[PDB]
Parts: C-alpha cells; structure tokens; sequence
C-alpha cells in the first residue's frame, strides 16, 4: 500500500455509524444459530444446510473447538468466520505460554472483541459481518457470551441469531427457566432450531456442540441421529 | 474530461492526456537549435529576458568535459535533471576511469523519467533537452521529450515555434558534413533567425553557442565572443 | 478412388451367379472402409450410397428365390461390423441406410405380389427389429410409414 | 441501490450485501470454457476442452492442467492470468509445508491457505480481489480421494462431483440425476460420466484433441496427465 | 462509466476497462511479426519515418535481452525500454544463483507476472506494451513467446503486434513452418511488411529484421543488413 | 568421517562411513552420511553435524520448488551451484565439506566437490572428510580410466575400508549407493 490509512467510517449527521449498522444487517440474514446455558453445562445448536446432494459434511465444520473447554460457533458470513477463529486460537496460547493456565472465558472475549473493534477504527477496511456465540465451563461454573460486528460483549442466558431469531427469542422466553440438566437443554436447543428450519432435519441438517465441566465435547452424528428421535 | 487529471487513467480514446500537456510545457519556452558535422557538435540557444534591465535567462549549461546540453522547459526540473546528470558522470569517472558514452547516459535519463510517469501523485518532468556530447565513434545530438522517448538526431530543433527552424534544416541537411566550424555555426544561426519576428534579431545578448568537437572540450560562448561569430550575415529578404 | 469402387461393383453385378458369395463378403469390408473415410470429391455420399444401392441390389437379386436369409444376415452381420468400428454415428444420418430401406420394402412390395408370405414376413420382422431400436430418428419417416402401411 | 461508493470498492451496502464479491464470480465467465470435477470410489478425474482458434498456435501451452505437487494437481477457470498468478501461490505454499512440518500436505489443508489470501483481498479494499476459480484433487492416507473448490470470495467445501465454469446449472443439474440414483463407481465408470455430462452440457460430441484429462488413482498417486491416443481410447470404448 | 478510472474496480459485469483501454492502445503502433522455422526465428517491425526525424538506426525496437534472446517490442516505446531493463535483470539474477543459461518458458513466466503485477492497485496503471520473446538452443530447439498488456503469455508459431494483426497473419499461415530454412524465411518476412502498410499514411518506412538459430549459433544479433540486401530486392518483385 | 565418490560410464557411485564422534565417545554408530536430495542427486556431507544437515534441507527446498516450476528432472550441476552460494556467503559461520554426485540425462554421470572454502569443482573421483588424509596414495595408484560399475563399488570398498581401519574417527559401517539413469542401488556391508 502506499500510506493512506483513512478510517472509511465516520460519524452520520444523525450521529451514528453508518456501515456497523450495514455490518448487522449481514448477520440477521445469515444461518440460524441458539445457544443455551443450564447449570451443568453449555449447548450450541447451528443450522447447517447444503444447496446440493454434491456437498461434503466431514468438511466444513460450524461448531469450532478453542482451547479444551472453549467452544464457537457463528451466525452471520463464511470466509470472515476463519479468520478470527484462526486469530483467536493463537490469542489463546501467549495466554497460556505466560501463565501457564487455561485462559478464562471472559478473558478471550475481552481481547477477541478488542481485536474487532479496533479492525473497524482503522483505515481501509471494512468490519466483520460475523456475531459469535462463545461458551465454557471454567471454574465451575459454566458461561456463554455473544460478540458482535461493533465489538460488544454480552452475557446471556439464552439467546439466538441469524434468520428470524426475534421468533427464537420469543420461543425461549417462555421454553427456558431457572434452571434444566444439560440433556434438557440439548431437547430445547433442537426445539427451538426447529421452529425456522425446513422438513429434512436429518443428522446432517443440525451441527451441535457442547462444554462439560469435562471440557468441550462435539456431537458426532450418530448421537444427533439418536436423540432427534422424539425431538422437541 | 474527468480522466484528464491523473497520471494513472489511461483514456477511452488510448491517449494519456497529463503526458500530451507537458508536451505544451516544451512549447511555452524559447526555441534553440542543435546539429552535428563529422567533428563537431555545435548547438546555438536563443536568451529571453524579463525585462529591458533584467540579465536574460541563460539556456546552455555546461555538464562535463565532453557533454553539454540545451533547456527547453520548467527550470527547477532543469536543475533537477542537470543534477542527476552531473552526478552519473563523475561515478563513472571515479570508477571505471574513463567518460561515459553519451548513448549509455541517456538511456539513464529515459530511465529516470519513466518513473514519475507512472506512480500516483508525481508529475511528469516538464521539460525537453538537447544533448550534445562526443565520443569514440563521434559527435552525437539526442533530443528527449517528457514521453521518455530520446531520438539520435542529427539536427532539430524545440521550443516555441520551431517548426521553421526544422523547415530549415531539412533543406539544407547535405551541407553539415563538410563543414568545419565557422559555416557550421552561421549555418545554425540562420536556423533560429526563422524563429524570430521580422523586427529584431540576435544582438549578441539573447544568443549563446555551445561547441563540443575532437580536440575540443566543450565550450560556451556569450555576449562577448558571439561578435566574432556574428560576422559574415546576411538580412532577410522581403 | 471411387472409379475403384465403381469396377468392384461392376466386378459383382456382372458375377453374381460365377463368382461365390463369399466374395462379396470379401468385398464387403473394403467398401466398408470406402463408406468410412468421406473425402471432398473423389469419394462421396451419394457415389457411397449408391454402390450400396447397387450391392443391394445384387444381395435381393442373389435372395429372390426361396433362399431369403443371406441379405438378411450379411447386412445385419454388416450393420453390427459397421457399429463396432466407428464411434457412435455410423458415418451419415440418410444416405447408407434411408435409401437401402426404401429400396428393400420396394423390393418388397415388389415381390409380395409373386411371394409367399414366409420370407417377407421374415424380412418385416427383421427390419422391425431394426427400425425399433437402430434407426427410430427423423429424417426420413415415410420409409417406416409405408413400411408398417405394407406390414398390416 | 448504491450508498457511498459500495459500486466500486468492497464496503457494505444498505441490503447487507456488497458487489464488487460478486462481480468477480461473473468475471469467470469472460473466460468462456467449463471444467468438470468427479470423484469416484478409487479415482478423481478432472475433464477440461480448450479452444485453439488459431493454427499459428501451439497444442502445448494452452492446456489449464497444472500440477502443484507430485500428488495434487489442479484446474483453472477464469482469466488466465490471474489463474497463474493463483498456481504459483499454492507451488509455494505447497512446499513450505515440507520444510516446516516435514510431511507432505494435504489436499484440504491446502485450500485454507489460498482461501485465506482471497480473503485479504477481499478485504483490504484499495485492492482488486482476483476472478479466477480452482479445483484440486488428490488422495489422502486413510481418507481415500477428495475433491476441493476454492472461490474468490473465499470458501471452500469438499464435494463428490462438481463442474465449474460457464455452464454449472445444466451441469451440477446432470450431475445430481447421476449420483442420487447410487450406481457404481469404480474407474471406466468414473471417467466415462465426467465426458457425457460434459458431452451432453456442451452438446458437441467431439473429437478426440479438445479435452484433456488429469485423473488420479489410489493404486498410482502421482498426478497423471493422460495422453491423447489413450483418450480417444476410452472415448471409443464407451462409445456402442 | 464510473467504473473504469482504477484498476482495483471491476464493471458491473465483471471485466476491467483500464486493461481494456491499455490493450487498444498497443494496437495503435506500427506492425511487428515474428515467425520461426525449424532451425531458429526471424523477427520482422516494419519502422516509420516521418521525413527525416532522426538517423538511420535511432530507437529501434529490436532489443537484445540475453545472449540469446531477443525482444519485438511495439506500442507505448518508453515503456518497453522498462521492461527490457528489467528482462535483462531477471536473467541476470538465474545466471547468479544458478549458473546455466535462462530458459525461455521461465523469462515468459517471470516477466508477465510483473506485467499482471500492476494491474491490481490503483497506485500503478498497466504497461502499454506488447512484445515476443524469440529463443534457440540445441537441448531445446527455438520457442517463440508473446505478452499482452493483461499478462497472458503463451508459445505461437507466428504472431503479430500493432495495427496490422489480423491483416497480416492472415498470411503468415498460408506458410510452412517445418520444411522452411530461415535463410529463406529472411526474405518471407520481408515481403509481408512490404505487402501490408501500403504508403498513404506514411511515405518513408524502415526495415529491421532480426535473427537468431541454428547458423548464429544460438547468439541473437541483427541481420546482417547493408550486406546483401536481398530481402528488400526480392521484397518488391510484387508490384502486381 | 570418509566420504568418497567415483564416476564411471553410466551413473555414480558414492560412499561413507557411519560413525560419529563429539571428540573421544561415539554419539552414533551407525550414521546416514549421505542425503537424498532429488531422486537422481545425492551428496554426502562432512565436517559439523548441525551445519550439513541445516543446509541439505534448504537446498532440498530450493531444488524441489525449482524443478516443479521448471516441470523437468534437474540438473547436478544446477544443485552443485546451490549448495556453492551458501557455502560461499556463510564461509565464515558454516564448517562443511559436501559431494555432490548425481546422474543427470542431459550430461550423464558427475561429481562435483564443495570444500570448506566455498568453491567448486568437477571430478571423476572425489574423497573428503577427516580419514580422507590417508588414503591419497592408494586412490591415485588404483584408479584406472573407464571403470565398469562393479569394479567401482569394488573400489571404494577397499578405499573406505583402508581409512577406517587406520582412522579412529572414521569407521563403524560401510553404506554404499549406485546412482544410474535407472534407479539408486543402496546397500550396507562390512569387510
């Protein structure tokens, strides 16, 4: 390059930022996504389609493991998805080569985030299109926080994204309460990725993951085969 | 006329216009002629002055022992460019020992100028030269452009209305083989007279005359030593 | 390099009752090769089509007695030759097989009024198997209509 | 419709969407010509025509078929000279991964790397994002073949049988018909349906000299660029 | 419009018109032709003169890049003594690092990346130009090569540059190509310069040929010219 | 540490010894001296340990690069220069003493020889390492112009034995390997 470096986003009139707001819109239209936090443990629940019969699904992975006990999963594009998971494995381990510790949830989504956000202030680029839902169950008890294109952390309970997930939003308002086991959670999550989503749900249609106390654990299919019988 | 800006926008028609603007660069400045016999290189310069008690502004600039040229455009590219050629002349005396051929040299300058030519932000060097250099094959002239194209001419002439100056030298090219220097140069002389309106002429303060030859180191003359030259005219006829 | 092809069929019309039959089989894969190659003017698909006209010609004059079933076999065991060594198109689309057909129910409606109706009827089925799953395109039909027209 | 200047470099647009992405994928169609990918059960076979509109022009080099490593080759549609701008990138990284790791590399791992850098390309926005597709095949240890599609926007997905180029609709369409009724795939198979669905996508039936097949096999890995004599060879014998 | 000022935009339907518009400005430049016969190749440029407008021998757009290896450059002339500098720096560098001679499908390759180096950014524009590159070796035999503005590069028997392009290989292939000695291809070439262009633009018009085979023992130098002259006295035998 | 090389009219031959030593101990009997580089170029390297096998590898990893680019078989003398530029720009940071011997289809048989100093030179045999030094008479009195293939491995069979007899650095094994336009014949003995 030459020396440019001028920040392509400035404030409206109005006064808010145009192309963070455009940057939102990408994600509402992306692949439906839920995740649940019940006492025991974290659910991620994707929805993965395939336009084809010509697809392969031993390859594109949706759920994305972190650490040990560090899951990831996305609701808005592709491509940007790979980078910040490649960004955030290695802002995983110069945590773990000074302390010598697995890194706290909160503390990645503290930096992960930072890395976003400061992507957006600088020049010649445009932001993310790519909103996350990170989970684990460190120190006991479990967590699950969700970014965004801004580079704003939350802490839900339950949330979803992606298409029509105001309807999710809505359905988890009245499915979650206090408290579930990890199983029940997992009968929910498909419940509820169940409502948008079209006639074949087949164990290749959903991709779920999930963090023990054990640590991460991804479903291989033939579980989902075995407990989408009687789902939802 | 929204690609009539920048360097870099080549054109619909396939036409680079800031190139083809600084070819009118070359033509706002004053005209001077350059030529060659077997022995002798002389090129002859026509001063302008700011006013009638200002100095003229000087067009021949001496280079090195064997290499002088002529200005036809812009002066701090003038400077520019002599100072770059200066330096490239004395490396090669400081290495190699031995003066640089003026045909490698220019092929330096076509270099230099490409550059500026094609990267955002720069401008073009506004200006043309005629060199005039010797060697050990001979006399040379060379005429440049901001185009980065260099001609081995053996008489032209740049500036402002120098199309009768070339009209001049194209009847009367035969002749500069056998001659020796004193018809060498009143036959250069009368090239820029054709340049001139019919009310005033050369009067030994708006003319310099560069000569480089064999046994010559190249020499500049001015408003001293042009009366033995202005000798042996002619008026023009009506 | 058809006047070559011209004198051959000029050999075969000439010694039909002389010469054997296996001759012609003989023959049969050098004009196999001739119907095979197409050049611009020396060999074409009309000269192509009719020495086929004229070997044909020659094979219903050899069949027009009781003994039917040579024509049909050799031009069948000449037809499946002809598939195995060309590609998929066997060389053109009308000229070596929309003519011989209509020159074999013309010879056939020629005879039905002297034959009995055995070796015809032989000679219909064995074309119905031919023009069921050989050559069932357009260009020509008319060849098939009168065809089953003479069959009912 | 156009907010700031989402026409012209790679920004967002009020839909959500942006444009100069998906200018690209239609920038591959300038190419004119289609390539065709099938995996079978012990083969991976890649079927490419070109066009020779002069004579004055060699039969040489012209042919897409390149070869990365000794084990994996590869495809180009699109311009052609970003495509080979594209090869010598995946040449490179190719063989990094031997110097660094020590072990050869696999098919897969090497369509992350050059979707990563289309990416960047798409991101950074004072830089054009490279039009020209890829296909890759190649035979893994223990995971038998694969077949790999990088794009210009950058993403990538393992497939069983799948064409690129100008004619996809018609051609993916075919391909569809032909898996989904679950035949048999063993070598002759394989090769015999990656030329009619060319054949029949194209409508041509051709000559033996247009296309050029780079099958891979299980029992001989090495990336193989088959003759012309023996291609007219299978073309004959599917040929009734 | 709006879309072909730089050259990172693509046009809403996916080519690049500064490439475009750098192509069709080679196409404006006089006619040069290259054709090699089986023990070497002949380079041919027709060259104009004005009225007088230099020497005998200025500016001539045979360049000579490696000991043998030549150049036909034709278009934008400024920047075609660039990239002689640089084609001449590359096969510099192989002899360093390696040590036997360059090979001509390398300097193809090495050359017209840089050529599609810059047409990318919006810094930099296109080169303006179009050139062969023409070869011999006894372990290779001749190769004759040839780049676009763009960067495509690939081998041809005989090709041609400026405005006569279709006009003149239409011609060129009425030729052989094997059963000819470029002895006598010298004089071939020099009709079909004579045959097209005829003087109603430009009156005056030069004739440079060069040459490198088989008899120049792999070293490319200039015909000699002055010395028997028999291309241009059996070039005008056609005046009907 | 011996290495040897002789060239006959087909391929090569090449030959070490396999023991190495950190001054009085034997860190490793039995030891690849010599190095596939390309299927057809071998060398056989002396001197340090970290040192030769830093600069194989990076060799390998220019050669391979090369030569897929190149869509050809390279040639020896191409992978002689390559390991000559390292050798002559690190000459003050690298103790190594390296053969290079390979069969080319262009120029048949070669052996190159790339000392400490960083030059390079062809020969028709070539020896090196620190056992080399005592059996410089014996090469010279033995070698005879135009060798079979099995007179060659005849012969620095008894040149490698002689130094590891009389060397105490060199010995340990004998790895032995036939380079040719056909394939490499590589074999271990002792006597």
């Amino acid at each position: 390059e030459r020396g440019y470096s001028f920040s392509l986003t400035t404030f409206s009139p109005s006064g808010k930022l145009v192309q963070i707001e455009y940057a939102l819109a990408a994600v509402a239209g992306g692949a439906p996504s839920v995740g649940i936090k019940a006492a025991n443990g974290v659910v991620l629940a994707t929805e993965k389609k395939q336009k084809s019969i010509l697809y392969d699904e031993r390859s594109v992975h949706k759920v994305e493991p972190i650490t040990k006990h560090i899951g990831l999963v996305y609701s808005g594009m592709g491509p940007d998805y790979r980078v910040l998971v490649h960004r955030a494995r290695k802002l995983a381990q110069q945590y773990y080569l000074v302390y010598q510790e697995p890194i706290p949830t909160a503390q990645l989504v503290q930096r992960v985030a930072s890395v976003m956000q400061e992507y957006t202030q600088s020049g010649g680029v445009r932001p993310f299109g790519v909103s996350l839902l990170i989970c684990g169950w460190n120190e006991g008890r479990p967590y699950l926080f969700q970014s965004d294109p801004s580079g704003a952390y939350f802490a839900w309970k339950a949330t979803a994204m992606g298409k029509n997930y105001v309807n999710g939003k809505t359905f988890l308002e009245k499915r979650y309460n206090e408290d579930l086991e990890l199983e029940d959670a997992i009968h929910t999550a498909i419940l509820t990725l169940k409502e948008s989503f079209e006639g074949q749900m087949t164990e290749d249609n959903i991709e779920v993951g999930i963090c023990n106390e054990a640590g991460f654990r991804r479903l291989t299919p033939t579980e989902v085969k075995d407990y989408l019988a009687a789902i939802a | 006329n929204q690609y009539d800006n920048d360097v870099t926008v080549w054109s619909p028609q396939g036409r680079i216009h800031q190139i083809e603007y600084a070819m009118e660069a070359v033509k706002q400045g004053s005209a001077t002629v350059g030529l060659k016999s077997k022995t002798h290189a002389v090129l002859v310069a026509l001063k302008r002055a700011q006013s009638e008690l200002a100095a003229h502004q000087k067009k021949i600039l001496h280079v090195d022992n064997h290499i002088g040229i002529s200005i036809a455009g812009l002066t701090a590219d003038a400077r520019l460019l002599c100072n770059f050629m200066r330096q490239e002349c004395l490396d090669s005396r400081f290495v190699f020992d031995r003066p640089l051929p003026v045909s490698r040299l220019v092929s330096l300058i076509g270099s230099k100028t490409q550059i500026p030519t094609q990267r955002y932000g720069r401008r073009p060097y506004g200006v043309g030269l005629l060199i005039a250099g010797y060697d050990d094959m001979g006399p040379h002239i060379f005429q440049t452009c901001p185009s980065a194209n260099y001609f081995d001419c053996r008489a032209m002439s740049i500036g402002a209305r120098s199309q009768s100056a070339r009209t001049y030298l194209e009847r009367h090219m035969s002749e500069f083989m056998e001659c020796n220097l004193n018809e060498l140069v009143k036959h250069g002389l009368r090239a820029l007279r054709e340049t001139l309106p019919a009310e005033q002429d050369l009067t030994t303060k708006n003319v310099s005359i560069g000569i480089v030859g064999k046994d010559l180191e190249f020499t500049i003359y001015d408003d001293d030593d042009v009366s033995p030259f202005l000798e042996g005219l002619e008026e023009r006829p009506q | 390099m058809a006047d070559g092809g011209s004198e051959r069929a000029d050999g075969r019309i000439v010694k039909m009752e002389v010469d054997y039959s296996a001759t012609v089989d003989q023959r049969l894969p050098e004009c196999a090769k001739l119907a095979k190659e197409g050049r611009l003017q020396e060999v074409i698909e009309t000269l192509l089509s009719l020495e086929k006209q004229t070997r044909t010609a020659s094979d219903m004059v050899s069949t027009s007695r009781i003994l039917v079933a040579v024509v049909k076999m050799c031009y069948e065991a000449k037809e499946w030759d002809l598939l195995n060594e060309n590609i998929m198109l066997l060389s053109k689309r009308r000229s070596q097989l929309k003519q011989a057909v209509a020159k074999m129910v013309q010879q056939c409606c020629t005879y039905v009024e002297e034959i009995t109706d055995l070796p015809i009827k032989l000679r219909l089925i064995d074309t119905l198997r031919m023009v069921t799953e050989g050559k069932i395109y357009v260009e020509i039909e008319r060849a098939r209509l009168t065809k089953t027209l003479a069959t009912i | 419709s156009s907010a700031g200047f989402d026409r012209h470099i790679t920004i967002f647009s009020p839909e959500g969407r942006l444009y100069q992405v998906e200018y690209a994928f239609k920038a591959i169609n300038q190419g004119g010509l289609t390539s065709v990918a099938v995996r079978g059960k012990d083969c991976a076979v890649i079927v490419t025509q070109k066009k020779v509109p002069d004579k004055l022009l060699d039969s040489s080099t012209v042919t897409h078929l390149f070869k990365i490593t000794e084990n994996i080759g590869c495809v180009m549609t699109g311009m052609t000279a970003d495509s080979r701008s594209q090869v010598q990138r995946a040449r490179y990284e190719a063989a990094n991964w031997k110097y660094k790791y020590g072990y050869e590399i696999p098919v897969d791992m090497l369509c992350k790397r050059i979707a990563d850098i289309s990416q960047v390309y798409t991101q950074n926005a004072e830089m054009r994002p490279l039009g020209c597709c890829m296909i890759l095949i190649g035979i893994d240890e223990e995971q038998g073949p694969q077949v790999y599609k990088c794009d210009p926007a950058g993403y990538y997905c393992g497939f069983k049988a799948t064409a690129a180029g100008v004619k996809q609709t018609e051609s993916t369409s075919f391909l569809e018909k032909k898996v989904k009724k679950k035949f048999d795939w063993t070598f002759e198979q394989t090769v015999e349906t990656a030329i009619t669905c060319l054949s029949t996508v194209l409508s041509i039936d051709f000559k033996p000299s247009e296309i050029e097949v780079g099958v891979v096999t299980v029992e001989n890995p090495k990336f193989r660029i088959l003759t012309e004599a023996e291609i007219d060879a299978h073309l004959v014998a599917l040929a009734e | 419009t709006g879309y072909d000022l730089s050259a990172s935009t693509f046009s809403p339907d996916g080519r690049v018109f500064q490439v475009e518009y750098a192509m069709k400005a080679v196409e404006n430049s006089s006619t040069a032709i290259g054709i090699r016969c089986k023990d070497g190749v002949v380079f041919g440029v027709e060259k104009l003169v004005l009225s007088k407008l230099y020497e005998e021998g200025s500016n001539k757009r045979l360049f000579n890049v490696d000991r043998h290896v030549g150049m036909a450059v034709a278009g934008l002339l400024a920047d075609a003594r660039s990239l002689a500098d640089i084609a001449r720096e590359e096969a510099s560098n192989f002899r360093s690092n390696f040590g036997y001679n360059i090979p001509l499908k390398h300097l193809a390759d090495r050359v017209a990346m840089y050529v599609h180096a810059y047409t990318l950014y919006s810094a930099v524009r296109p080169f303006g130009c179009s050139f062969m590159l023409g070869s011999y070796s006894v372990n290779d035999g001749a190769q004759l090569y040839m780049i676009d503005p763009s960067g495509v590069s690939y081998g041809y028997w005989g090709c041609a540059i400026g405005k006569a392009r279709q006009a003149a290989k239409t011609e060129i292939e009425k030729l052989q190509m094997k059963e000819m000695t470029c002895r006598d291809i010298v004089k071939e070439v020099a009709k079909i310069i004579y045959i097209v262009h005829d003087e109603v633009k430009d009156k005056a018009f030069e004739l440079e040929l060069s040459w490198v085979g088989e008899l120049t023992n792999g070293r490319h130098e200039i015909v000699p010219k002055d010395i028997r002259e028999e291309a241009e006295k059996y070039a005008k035998e056609s005046l009907k | 540490t011996t290495i040897m090389a002789v060239q006959f009219d087909g391929g090569v031959v090449l030959g070490a010894d396999s023991r190495t030593t950190t001054g009085s101990y034997i860190a490793n009997r039995v030891t690849d001296k010599l190095t596939p580089i390309h299927d057809r170029i071998f060398c056989c390297r002396s001197g340090s340990a970290a040192d030769t096998q830093a600069v194989a590898d990076a060799v390998t990893y220019q050669l391979g690069f090369h030569s897929i680019e190149l869509n050809e078989p390279p040639l020896v003398h191409t992978a002689a220069s390559l390991f000559k530029e390292m050798c002559y720009r690190y000459r003050e940071d690298l103790m190594a003493g390296i053969i290079i011997a390979g069969w080319d289809p262009q120029e048949g048989g070669q052996v190159y020889s790339v000392p400490m100093g960083g030059m390079m030179v062809r020969q028709s045999f070539a020896i090196g390492g620190s056992g080399s030094s005592y059996i410089y008479g014996y090469v010279d009195a033995t070698y005879r112009e135009g060798m079979t293939k099995e007179e060659c491995l005849q012969f620095t069979a008894n040149a490698l034995a002689l130094a590891m007899e009389r060397d105490g650095s060199s010995g340990g094994v004998i790895r032995l390997a036939a380079i040719a336009e056909s394939g490499v014949e590589r074999q271990v003995l002792l006597g």
